[PDB]
């Protein structure tokens, strides 16, 4: 959406992904009720009609993964951080992906001596994890660089 | 001879900038000029075709400097000016249409295509091909340019004038494959959804994400090989076909057509294998790859790896009690060569079998050189086709193992030969035989998740620091030996013989560094005083210094290859599967899946995987509600700003 | 090997996708295709009973892939798909009300108890029995279903029409224990206090969270053996009691009633030694635990281990004098199996129990062939009915010293049987009964801190850090043992006799590979030239490479397991105090904690603690 980054995209296509029980890149107006229904609060099924033709831009009742990336430019969270930081997560993201690992923590303290064992490395990310997936985002990882 | 290459580019890029200063127009197009341009333009002698440092005209300049407005007062008088690829062994091909594309942004790309524009043109030349050379490759075609630098508005601006979404290269590449080896893998995803968008279900025998390179290689095997796992998470969600979902628990089913290993096809786990590129083996921890290679090995791959781990342990047993009982004869003559120097008191039999022991040891023996023919007739036809040395240059450098059992039945065949010519020196090739023969007995102890990651372990110290060591070693046994030497050159060799001979030396030296025999001293005569010094030297630097520290060196390197030797085994089972599959016979190895006959789901094999998938309420309740519309830590929080300051100082 | 059971779930599940395609209302089940419904339902060939692969119908169908369109068709041209369950082995007895539950909501469970579905079912298919080839374990009951997936409003939705609130499983296991073994602590603990509160029976009778599943465990006990410790400390909110609170001071007393092992029952500080999980053992670092563990040891704890422990090492020394002294009486035949090869000069006597040292001696026998019985009647009868070598031989699978002290009284008899027999070699059973005798001294080494947390890690470098070390030791020792034998074969044995036989040459290369020799080397004679290669081929697999390579492995593995080591240290003061608590006399041992009869609680022990929080 003429501004998002690399790693808000890889970010929203892992949110694309489990929001989506049938594999392909179609949110039915069915498969968003079924998680509503697991966030403890039910649909009317004309709520869910009012939530896919908010921004069917296309206009097939399907959510298209391009549909859904403008979505979260209108619902959008913020953007505020700095220019040495998203450098910084690059270098320590190896396989491109936007999430940083146990085995890409584990690789960035050993070039830095500092001898980690690998029950440390598994108590770093439960003070960097917010979700709670033993998986850094790039918000988690801002949120640690400067705050705490 | 080759680095003459960095300096001629160079020359070029600075020949092309004097090019511009000694012209009137190019000077006026680097900059916007838009005054001077129509000054000039309206005069006779002025070549508008005229050739720099490699074939640029004004719009080039106007283009590659991005003046816009220097563009549109060229485009008036120059018809011919969209045309006109570069000439030079550098770029060529490359249009005033390729350069405004590359820029990201320009409206000289929606002028240009007014303009009569060329979407096929080439550009092949020494600059846009991939090669440990050039900073990119960005493709051949106007299209590809467009695609891979993230260009969203001019791809869909490209194929409204008359683009071709399926032209290959000069290597075979197609659009999608050049989407794949970019190192911008999260946008290569954007791009490769749009422009399967605009395939519009083409006739065209198997639609443009099947179709091969000239290696014959698809974009799904292209994120396979490189590395890509972005690309190969994103290609394998056309290839799942989820069954159920019965609350928290999903029941997918992946397609084994391309994943499994197939026939004669060269499969996706027979390319990892034979790759270099260690991004390439972090396609093994993947959501189909890793659940078959587990459901290949604890069925069908353990079970006979360990059929051959003791059919072979069986055989270096016969070939190992064949050497001790070999034939010996004693001395004939009267021990000819003079006293104190010969103490052997047998020697070898002619040919003697003529015994009912012997018989016993020819059946032993014939199963040992049996045995070796075998080796060499499922290892050498690797080394028959792929080169003697010169061409084979993949399996001596990629597999350790590979060496030892080639020397082993070498070995075994040379004492075929001196057995038979009846030759004197056999004890030396029975004494390779036997070293090489049990050592691979390491060979098989990867299986076995104890002894997996230590063997491992073994091999890069070899080749590592312990080569580090070696000739640091040899530097100090060849200065002290010839110290050592000269010294009892001048004294009695019959109570301290450890130097007499620059050959023997050179072995005494050796082990007083290991420490592996105890050190002249004779306590009864008054040795050299030199000795005293230039052994307490050679004590200091050797058992207390350099010995020491090659713990040091073996002890840094085995806490930070910990977790890469964790990957190596796992990619050693892999490298075992696929070879068991391939030279056994399909009789004893079924293959693995379910099919899809019976089931009616076509002709394709299919793997069963279920999860018992998450929760995190909370993270589901963040895009949800975008959608609803109208102590330990104390330990690792001082962690964290060891590496903030680590980093943010950088 | 192979996992026959996958192969049979995976062509199962891959049967039920074709059963549905080829049948007309199924496939309109799958989805929703309320038009094609009723076209089907009307002609009178509707076959309602068709049963799939796991044993389904259309109103299961249409319940696990969620039609609530479609089941209300079903529902009402068919109601008496209601009271269906499967048939199929993997899903026996899944009714349509299981299903719709574990979609975690429906509109469907307000019309299935609409019309009339099975609040009370059992579903006791294979798929469904706790085990590592189930990915869940929800147990078999509606609201045992709904209270795992944290469905608050199912929960009480099934108790007003009837839900069973106490209603056990196969297992044993109650709506009370399912929840603690849920792989979500935290919100097992807000479900937890929704299902006891809806009991409020006067019919008590072990009420709720007293009630003990087929294996005799409470729902507090079940989370020691598991390891919820996030469970754990919600279950002791309700045993404490708080005193008094003087400034930043509080006093609160906890329940040792169900923690303490009285003197019949198997107690939670006994459940959790006798269990192997890892995270069973967080338990003994909690509030009530760890005092209760410390001021047991420090108290009568310690004081009867060290005395158990200077019985034992003046035991020892009692076996060493009577085998520093045998009998033992000189040659008397003559040598005559060559010199050259022989050295013995001593011989075993037959009976020599005649002088008064020998007298004294004679009571040093008789101390230690006892002793041996003694042994051999407190731990050989735990291996009688415990288990056959397996299930009190988790000794014999971990923590070795069980075995070793039954090796050390087997062997003072065959001491013993070999003396009164006269048989030949009595060196044979004594060489073995001091390594072993002696070695039983780092038995009491455990509960001395110094000593404590160093013989668990002799322990974990000999299984796994010296034992993988040795499988590539038998490998290159048998290469060159074999290669330095054949060249030293064709040669004088006299002058370097290394290698001059084969069991010889196993024991000389052996020795070369941890330098206890020096080398074989004989200057003012030629070895041969194949010799001074291979033997520094064997100086670098060796000294250099394969010996310091094992100095580095055993230097990382001692700070990763250093976490470890420690809190597996704190288990082995568990292990040996419960341990005399169960073999020595109850006399001694005066009860841990103070009672509650002479100030009045009711007949519970206490034990109180204080502490600051400010
Ligand atoms: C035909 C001629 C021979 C006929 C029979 C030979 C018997 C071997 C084949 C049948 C048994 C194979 C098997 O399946 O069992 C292999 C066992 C160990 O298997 P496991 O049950 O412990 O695996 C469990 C792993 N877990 C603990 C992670 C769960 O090992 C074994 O007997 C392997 C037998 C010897 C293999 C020699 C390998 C070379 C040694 C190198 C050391 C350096
Ligand atoms: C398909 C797989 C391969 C199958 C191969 C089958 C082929 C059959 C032959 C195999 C080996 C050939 C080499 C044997 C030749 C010599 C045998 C021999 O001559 O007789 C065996 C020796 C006695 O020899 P001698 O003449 O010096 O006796 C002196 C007697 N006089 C005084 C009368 C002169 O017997 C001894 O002493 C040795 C003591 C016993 C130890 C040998 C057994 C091996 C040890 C461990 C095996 C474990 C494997 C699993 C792990
Ligand atoms: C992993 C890296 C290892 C590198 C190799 C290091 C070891 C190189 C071994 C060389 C020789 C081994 C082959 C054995 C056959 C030839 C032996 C030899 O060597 O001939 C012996 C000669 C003379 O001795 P003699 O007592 O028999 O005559 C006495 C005469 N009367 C009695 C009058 C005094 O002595 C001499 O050659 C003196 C000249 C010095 C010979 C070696 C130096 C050349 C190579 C150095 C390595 C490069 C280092 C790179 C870092
Ligand atoms: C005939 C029957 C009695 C025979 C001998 C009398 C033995 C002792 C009598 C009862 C006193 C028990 C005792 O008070 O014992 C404790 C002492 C040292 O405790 P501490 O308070 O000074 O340590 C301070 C550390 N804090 C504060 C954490 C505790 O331990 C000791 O001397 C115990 C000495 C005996 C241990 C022999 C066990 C063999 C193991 C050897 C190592 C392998
Ligand atoms: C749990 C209840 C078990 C205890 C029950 C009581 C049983 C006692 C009865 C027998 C014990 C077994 C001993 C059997 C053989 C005794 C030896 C003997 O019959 O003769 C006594 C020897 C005399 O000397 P001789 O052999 O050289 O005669 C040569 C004469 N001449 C020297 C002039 C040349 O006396 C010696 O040697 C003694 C050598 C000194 C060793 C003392 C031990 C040191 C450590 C003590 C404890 C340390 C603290 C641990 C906490
Ligand atoms: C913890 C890891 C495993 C450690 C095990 C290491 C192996 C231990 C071997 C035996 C156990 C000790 C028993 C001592 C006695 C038997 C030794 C033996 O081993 O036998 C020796 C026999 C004896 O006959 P001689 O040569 O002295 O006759 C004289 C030669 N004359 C006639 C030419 C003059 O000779 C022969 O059998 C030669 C046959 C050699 C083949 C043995 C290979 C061992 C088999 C499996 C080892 C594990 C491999 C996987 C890891
Ligand atoms: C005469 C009788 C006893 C039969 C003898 C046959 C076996 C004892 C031999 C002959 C063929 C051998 C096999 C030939 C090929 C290989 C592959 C070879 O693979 C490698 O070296 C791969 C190394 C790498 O990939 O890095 C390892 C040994 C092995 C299994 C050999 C194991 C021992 C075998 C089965
Ligand atoms: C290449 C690998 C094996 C390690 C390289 C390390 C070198 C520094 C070592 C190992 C091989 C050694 C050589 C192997 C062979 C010989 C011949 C041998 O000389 C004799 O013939 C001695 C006479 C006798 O043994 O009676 C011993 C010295 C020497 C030069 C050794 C000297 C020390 C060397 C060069
Ligand atoms: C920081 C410093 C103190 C380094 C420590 C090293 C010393 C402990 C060592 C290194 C060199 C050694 C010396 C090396 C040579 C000799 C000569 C040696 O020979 C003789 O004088 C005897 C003559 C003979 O052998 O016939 C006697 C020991 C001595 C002094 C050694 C004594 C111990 C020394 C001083
Ligand atoms: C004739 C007189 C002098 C006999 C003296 C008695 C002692 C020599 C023996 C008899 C019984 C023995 C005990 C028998 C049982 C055990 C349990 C035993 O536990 C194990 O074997 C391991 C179990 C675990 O892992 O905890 C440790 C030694 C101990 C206390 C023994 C300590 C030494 C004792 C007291
Ligand atoms: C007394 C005679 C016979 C021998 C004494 C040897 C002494 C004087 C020599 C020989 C080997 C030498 C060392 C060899 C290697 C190094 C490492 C290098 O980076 C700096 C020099 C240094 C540290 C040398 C210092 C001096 C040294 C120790
Ligand atoms: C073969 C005869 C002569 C000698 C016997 C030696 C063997 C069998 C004995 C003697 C020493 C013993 C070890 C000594 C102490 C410990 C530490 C303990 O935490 C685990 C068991 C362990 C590791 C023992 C295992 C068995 C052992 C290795
Ligand atoms: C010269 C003759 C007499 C004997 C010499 C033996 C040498 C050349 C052979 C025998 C044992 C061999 C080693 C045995 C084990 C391994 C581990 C493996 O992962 C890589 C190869 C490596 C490191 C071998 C390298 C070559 C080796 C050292
Ligand atoms: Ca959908
Ligand atoms: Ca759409
Ligand atoms: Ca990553
Ligand atoms: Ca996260
Ligand atoms: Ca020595």
């Amino acid at each position: 959406a003429d501004q998002l980054t690399e790693e808000q995209i890889a970010e929203f296509k892992e949110a694309f992904s489990l929001f989506d029980k049938d594999g392909d890149g179609t949110i039915t107006t069915k498969e968003l009720g079924t998680v509503m229904r697991s966030l403890g609060q039910n649909p009317t099924e004309a709520e869910l009609q009012d939530m896919i033709n908010e921004v069917d831009a296309d206009g097939n009742g399907t959510i298209d993964f391009p549909e859904f990336l403008t979505m979260m430019a209108r619902k959008m969270k913020d953007t505020d951080s700095e220019e040495e930081i998203r450098e910084a997560f690059r270098v320590f993201d190896k396989d491109g992906n936007g999430y940083i690992s146990a085995a890409e923590l584990r690789h960035v303290m050993t070039n830095l001596g500092e001898k980690l064992t690998d029950e440390e490395v598994d108590e770093m990310i439960r003070e960097a994890d917010i979700d709670g997936d033993g998986q850094v985002n790039y918000e988690e990882f801002v949120q640690m660089m400067t705050a705490k | 001879r080759r680095e003459s290459w960095a300096q001629s580019r160079d020359e070029q890029n600075l020949l092309q900038q004097k090019r511009i200063w000694e012209s009137p127009l190019l000077l006026a197009a680097k900059d916007n000029d838009v005054q001077a341009l129509n000054k000039l333009l309206k005069y006779e002698d002025c070549k508008v075709h005229q050739r720099g440092a490699m074939g640029e005209t004004a719009l080039h300049i106007a283009a590659l400097y991005d003046n816009l407005e220097a563009a549109m007062v060229l485009m008036e008088a120059a018809p011919e000016l969209v045309f006109e690829p570069m000439t030079s062994e550098l770029y060529e091909g490359q249009t005033a249409l390729h350069i405004a594309v590359v820029n990201q942004n320009m409206n000289l790309v929606r002028a240009l295509l007014a303009r009569r524009a060329s979407v096929s043109a080439r550009a092949t030349g020494t600059a846009f091909r991939r090669s440990p050379r050039n900073l990119i490759y960005f493709g051949e075609h106007p299209l590809s340019f467009a695609a891979c630098v993230n260009s969203e508005e001019i791809v869909r601006l490209l194929i409204e004038h008359g683009a071709d979404i399926r032209a290959q290269d000069s290597l075979g590449n197609t659009v999608l494959h050049i989407l794949i080896l970019q190192p911008n893998k999260t946008f290569a995803c954007q791009m490769y959804n749009l422009l399967l968008s605009y395939d519009r279900h083409g006739d065209h025998l198997q639609p443009l994400d099947l179709v091969p390179n000239h290696q014959g290689l698809t974009p799904f095997k292209l994120a396979g090989v490189e590395g890509n796992t972005v690309m190969f998470q994103h290609l394998m969600q056309k290839r799942k076909h989820t069954q159920w979902t019965y609350g928290p628990l999903t029941s997918t089913l992946y397609d084994l057509t391309e994943i499994d290993s197939s026939g004669d096809e060269q499969s996706l786990l027979e390319l990892i294998i034979t790759t270099k590129k260690r991004e390439a083996r972090q396609i093994l921890d993947q959501t189909p790859v890793k659940e078959l290679v587990s459901l290949k090995w604890k069925r069908y791959g353990r079970p006979y790896f360990c059929m051959l781990g003791a059919i072979y342990l069986l055989y270096i047993i016969c070939f190992t009690m064949c050497c001790i009982y070999r034939p010996l004869k004693p001395r004939t003559n009267n021990r000819t060569s003079p006293r104190d120097n010969t103490l052997l008191q047998q020697k070898l039999l002619q040919e003697a079998y003529v015994t009912p022991k012997d018989d016993i040891r020819l059946v032993g023996e014939l199963v040992t050189v049996i045995g070796a023919i075998i080796i060499l007739l499922v290892e050498v036809p690797d080394i028959f086709r792929m080169g003697v040395t010169r061409f084979f240059g993949q399996t001596i450098l990629g597999g350790p193992f590979h060496v030892l059992i080639i020397t082993y039945a070498f070995m075994v065949l040379v004492t075929m030969v001196m057995r038979l010519i009846s030759a004197s020196g056999e004890v030396v090739p029975m004494s390779f035989a036997l070293v090489l023969g049990w050592c691979n007995v390491m060979y098989f102890a990867r299986g076995f998740q104890m002894l997996g990651p230590f063997t491992i372990m073994i091999q890069k110290m070899i080749f590592g620091d312990l080569m580090r060591f070696c000739w640091l070693m040899a530097v100090v046994i060849l200065g002290f030996a010839s110290a050592f030497y000269i010294i009892f050159q001048t004294e009695d060799p019959e109570e301290l013989g450890h130097f007499y001979d620059y050959p023997m030396a050179l072995f005494s030296t050796f082990e007083l560094f290991l420490t592996i025999i105890d050190g002249p001293a004779n306590y009864n005569v008054d040795l050299p005083f030199m000795y005293s010094i230039t052994y307490a030297a050679f004590a200091i630097i050797a058992t207390l210094l350099m010995l020491n520290l090659l713990i040091a060196m073996m002890g840094d390197t085995h806490w930070r290859v910990a977790h890469e030797r964790d990957e190596l085994w796992r990619a050693q089972i892999v490298a075992t599967t696929v070879m068991l599959e391939r030279k056994l016979p399909r009789c004893l190895w079924p293959r693995s899946g379910i099919c899809g006959r019976e089931y009616g789901l076509g002709d394709r094999w299919f793997l069963r995987v279920e999860d018992r998938q998450d929760l995190n309420r909370q993270r589901i309740q963040r895009y949800a509600q975008a959608f609803h519309t109208r102590r330990s830590t104390s330990r690792s929080s001082a962690n964290w700003e060891r590496l903030r300051q680590g980093t943010l100082r950088r």
